[PDB]
């Protein structure tokens, strides 16, 4: 029971949120009208404040004079999804048939789309993103040429027995889902849900996943984000024996149904690590090209 | 008038004269949490006047050479007043802020600063100079505190991202010819409800001097640099003993 | 039992192919989504945001790379001097790579629109003066001085209260759309020219400095609009990122 | 025609014309978004809005 | 003669996939569905029954394994001592393996709501006594004392004609899901623990025994719900069944 | 000691909230948790040796021979269902070979 | 789209939708079931119910 | 799931054949198209000068 | 197996067989075996006029 004024009065517990914009359908560029001169005192459009922190609203028809223009010009290139949709490499697997890296004819690849700069760089223009994914899986021998052998992609939940050889038991795969496919045939194709405990993939988390003395080897957990861990994908050659071809795996992405949240700026410096923003200190270069004098071409 | 602006707020108030309007972040007021947003189901508490008030952490110089300094939220308040036991003794966390920050100068002083907001801020480290080595920032420069902390390389922030296009993110101008101070309002920003207040960090701010600083010989060489900042619609939420980190 | 013949075109793999896949998980259901602020459905939101442009683009070493963001002014001798010059093509090598309009238009072949430009003068509260800027249009060339630059389209600039002007480069094209120039026989489709001249002088009183300096900001229009999806022209790896 | 309500854009605003041929909505294709857009949001957040015709500080 | 294109994905076998296949028997039909009691629609159904919890998971050996069931609580000095602790996570490694909630979590990598623990008391009629049980909400270390484990969730416990409490570990969480946590980085997602302290002590009278022995039952709530089907990660296999 | 799972919930033992629940129980249904395929049986068929030596065999058709589908498909006693059998064919190198 | 009644799950309270091209109807797809549960079948199967209020035992 | 049957005449290529094939460009919308003088639309046209 | 790329104008052409542009994020490309039909594909006008 609320009898006091300042409780009756409160403004606690406002849970909707204040907008001050709203959409408004655009579909094509917007039209010129006609303008004219203008002398007159008082009215001036063309001298703005760029301390506030907005963007000048000067347009055409308040400096120039204009004709009228019908533009029809489609915005619709421009969508999230015209400008993600669109497959690129994110990922390779080796399987040599002598080597160091995967000597066996099994190897596991932790899922992360930060391995390669053109999908990097498009990705990182936003913070948070929630999406779909389609996966494809192009396998070829080292020369390019297809061969008649039989592969097995499996894809391993966090908290799942990863394979520790090409016998391991957890290829019964009674639970996980799996994917039998032959190199003579086509690439490989399945559509993923978007698996987050959150409500979006953050790309920068500016934090550490737990407590504790900060020290130098409780080091390493920052920006190490939990939430984008999305487990393991494994494969192999199926067969008790020994493989007679070396294999090279690519793998594509293609996102759809986006939405993104909070643009930041793009990355100007060549990258060095995954899941790490660092930069080479000594060799820090412009964002553009330069010239020679700025009075001249 | 626009120039001329009065903030109250709690048992505070902050008066300009050089104001150049209020800048709202991404055009959204702070507000609560819903019902069909919420998912913990304990009462979280809204302790209303006593943490929503303005509270003035520290003073900077301003010299000719300066490159610029961030602060970490709400890192920089973990450990004032009553929003700092609250923060230090509940599991969750959720608000928003409202931003001041002072800078006066005379007629014959000229230069300007950028005040901008970028969420997530995460700190890059320079890698050991070649590129070969991994390392990453000590706690003073992840987590500086409420004494901020200098930027080394303010053309890419510390980041390798450029500073040209840092005005995307909410911001405004503190030009010494035009206004002496800034206001930015930010709601709550994350992908969750709730969020712990000592190890996630919502935002920093970062103020670089893009124009430098001069005056003739004989004014006033020392020109300070005031952070005020005040949390708006504060929630705390799984209560338990006290935490020092 | 339903007779087909297969078409050409069968077992290929095209990148940007619009298809239905087999779902891995069945009767999966997501997170919900909570309202998260600051939505993003179009590029042309961002791309009408102004961004800091680096017409002194010069220095090029780490203690000098700062002043790359703005120029100066000072006081002249009163002859209708030159201070700076810059092209107009936000795609292109040079001044405008520091913008965000500049960086996603590298994603697009084709643009059309008006630009605008908004310069913010950062001198003492003491300091008076005027200039002159140009915008010359597509097949002429640098204009040698102030009387032949005012040929073109100008705004007259006044410092006072305001710090701020707007310089607006109208769209003036023969066709609907640019493609993107470059070095070589390709430049025919050229934007044009922006000048700034002294229109009377620089002056300041005793007792406050003698250079100032105006920091240049960078943005699109309302009819700004952009096509034909392509990769950018940079790659930032050099080896393995890992 | 009766499937799962579980694609990544279900609770938006905007509605879309998608293609499916299984019980999992994630599977569709792309298809067609709707145009709208907020650029006020990120050019013009500030509090009080001015006209184009004034000074923006008197 | 209906003229048809080949998409990528055509000859694969996907485990999951939902599909229709060519019947072998035609025309067969099945032998008739008699009443069966018991009969189960879904896991969350067996999700909410009470099993017990292997708090005390020390020992090893068969002789002793049974011992493993419960855990005992006798006269002390009357100054607030600490009788066991354990942690909430029903699919991770620990007490909660012995569980059918915990078994069938170890299914899911996701899970979120509210679990319930029931503890009963077996000694003698002539034994009171009372107990102080805590849940601390996940970032605190674990409480030094019982002036400490009062300041999270906790109920007082009287022993009396009622053998039995239940203790509400409540869903207090920054996410809608928690993920399977492990060792190692990703304990970003821990719940908590829960700790029994004594409240008063364990008086007993002339004749009856000093020491006397706690059962814990464990269950989940209205509001569990587990996502992401996977499979489990003990293989109760070693060779060849056969 | 009747052999009932306690009742009480949140609502009567600490002071909570509203907190409007939508979250879907339809993954851990009986055909979601069951119609997933794993391995049930192998049969080999060597050139020489002593366990098929003739080009031959025959398998009796039961699933308690691996443990992942056996612990799944044991959780309960009596069953009813339907099937779907898929037989991959391999040499032991892997290779798929015009047999 | 006359197919013979041979499913398994023919003779249940629940229905199901499912997609068929042949005239035994156990070889459709799996389809979707009904979210129905009856968890006091096994949490508490007593005779006679008491509320949550009181004590169980008096 | 749908059984199908393979005809004469799969996987061959025949030039004046008429047929749909995927877009590379998804949402590309051309340059509107002004108004040109002297149009064409049949060789009987040019067959009467 | 060969790859097929459509390069727009403006985009860095491959200098080698081991180039980072065959990443492809934003070009299309065509993936196809010699052993398959030819490949087929659909393209707009593309003109600025
Ligand atoms: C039998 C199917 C095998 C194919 C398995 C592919 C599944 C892919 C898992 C989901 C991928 C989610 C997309 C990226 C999410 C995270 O943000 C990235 N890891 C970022 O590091
Ligand atoms: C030409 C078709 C060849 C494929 C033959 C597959 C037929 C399989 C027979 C029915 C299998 C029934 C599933 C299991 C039933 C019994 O419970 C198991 N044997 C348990 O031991």
């Amino acid at each position: 029971g609320d009898r006091v004024a300042d409780v009756i009065e409160s403004s606690i517990g406002d849970s909707v949120s204040r907008a001050l914009t709203r959409a408004l359908p655009a579909p094509t560029g917007q039209d010129t009208q006609v303008s004219s001169h203008r002398l007159d005192t008082g009215k001036v459009p063309a001298l703005q404040a760029a301390e506030i922190g907005a963007s000048s609203n000067a347009s055409d028809e308040s400096m120039i004079e204009t004709r009228c223009v019908l533009n029809s010009h489609s915005t619709a290139e421009t969508t999230l999804d015209s400008f993600f949709s669109r497959a690129g490499l994110v990922g390779e697997i080796d399987l040599p048939l002598e080597g160091t890296t995967n000597p066996n004819g099994y190897a596991n690849w932790d899922i992360d789309i930060t391995g390669y700069a053109q999908m990097r760089r498009k990705v990182e223009l936003f913070t948070y993103m929630r999406f779909d994914a389609e996966f494809t899986f192009v396998a070829c021998t080292p020369t390019g040429q297809v061969v008649p052998q039989l592969l097995q992609y499996m894809f391993v939940p966090p908290g799942a027995p990863e394979p520790d050889s090409r016998e391991s038991l957890a290829w019964q795969t009674a639970t996980n889902p799996s994917v039998f496919v032959k190199l003579s045939d086509p690439p490989a194709q399945v559509s993923v849900p978007f698996m987050s405990p959150a409500s979006a993939y953050q790309w920068f988390y500016d934090g550490y996943p737990t407590f504790g003395e900060h020290k130098q080897e409780k080091d390493l957990e920052y920006g190490a984000c939990p939430n984008n861990m999305m487990g393991t994908f494994s494969v192999r050659t199926v067969g008790t024996s020994k493989s007679k071809y070396p294999l090279v795996i690519r793998i594509y992405m293609r996102m759809k149904h986006v939405r993104a949240w909070i643009p930041r700026p793009m990355r100007n410096q060549n990258y060095l690590f995954k899941a790490n923003p660092n930069y080479a200190g000594n060799f820090i270069k412009p964002t553009g090209a330069s010239r020679t004098a700025i009075t001249t071409l | 008038s626009d120039r001329v602006a009065q903030l109250t707020i709690g048992n505070s108030t902050i008066t300009t004269q050089e104001a150049a309007n209020i800048i709202v972040g991404y055009g959204e007021w702070p507000s609560y949490c819903s019902d069909s947003d919420a998912t913990a189901v304990d009462k979280p508490t809204r302790p209303d006047v006593s943490v929503n008030r303005f509270y003035t952490l520290d003073t900077k110089l301003w010299e000719k050479s300066s490159k610029g300094w961030y602060w970490k939220f709400p890192d920089v308040l973990t450990e004032t007043g009553v929003f700092g036991q609250n923060a230090q003794f509940h599991y969750l966390y959720r608000s928003g802020f409202c931003i001041h920050v002072q800078c006066n100068a005379s007629k014959f002083h000229q230069g300007a600063l950028l005040v901008a907001v970028l969420p997530e801020y995460v700190i890059g480290s320079v890698a050991g100079g070649t590129g070969t080595e991994d390392t990453h920032p000590p706690y003073k420069q992840t987590q500086p505190g409420a004494d901020g902390f200098e930027l080394q390389h303010p053309y890419v922030l510390d980041a390798g991202i450029p500073i040209s296009q840092l005005t995307v993110c909410p911001h405004q101008w503190i030009n010494l010819r035009t206004n002496n101070c800034a206001t930015i309002i930010v709601p709550y920003i994350n992908a969750l409800p709730f969020d712990s207040a000592l190890n996630h960090c919502n935002f920093g701010l970062l103020v670089v001097p893009i124009s430098p600083l001069d005056y003739d010989q004989g004014a006033t060489p020392v020109i300070p640099i005031t952070i005020t900042l005040a949390p708006m619609c504060s929630e705390f939420a799984g209560l338990r003993q006290a935490v020092t980190q | 039992g339903f007779p087909t013949e297969l078409k050409p075109g069968t077992n290929q793999f095209l990148t940007t192919d619009d298809g239905v896949s087999a779902p891995i998980l069945p009767n999966f259901h997501p997170t919900p989504c909570i309202h998260i602020p600051g939505e993003v459905r179009n590029l042309l939101e961002l791309c009408q945001v102004e961004t800091i442009l680096e017409v002194n683009n010069v220095p090029t070493n780490a203690t000098s790379l700062m002043e790359r963001l703005r120029f100066p002014v000072s006081a002249q001798a009163g002859k209708g001097e030159l201070c700076a010059v810059f092209r107009a093509d936000p795609g292109r090598s040079g001044p405008w790579q520091s913008t965000l309009l500049g960086q996603l238009c590298g994603y697009y072949t084709q643009w059309s629109g008006s630009l605008e430009v908004t310069f913010m003068f950062t001198g003492s509260f003491m300091a008076t003066g005027k200039m002159l800027i140009a915008y010359t249009p597509p097949g002429g060339p640098l204009p040698k001085d102030r009387a032949t630059a005012m040929l073109g389209t100008h705004v007259i600039w006044d410092f006072g209260l305001q710090s701020s002007v707007t310089l607006v480069i109208p769209w003036i094209s023969n066709t609907h759309y640019r493609a993107h120039a470059r070095d070589g026989v390709f430049d025919y489709y050229t934007t044009g020219l922006v000048s700034i001249w002294y229109q009377t002088n620089y002056v300041v009183p005793i007792g406050a400095p003698n250079t100032a300096y105006i920091i240049a900001l960078a943005a699109a229009q309302k009819n700004f609009t952009m096509k034909l999806c392509k990769d950018a022209s940079d790659i930032l790896q050099t080896g393995t990122i890992q | 025609s009766h499937e799962n309500s579980n694609s990544a854009t279900e609770g938006s605003t905007i509605n879309y014309t998608t293609i499916n041929y299984y019980k999992d909505s994630y599977a569709a294709t792309a298809g067609k978004q709707s145009l709208k857009q907020d650029p006020d949001k990120f050019a013009n957040p500030v509090k009080d809005i001015f006209t184009e015709m004034a000074a923006p500080l008197k």
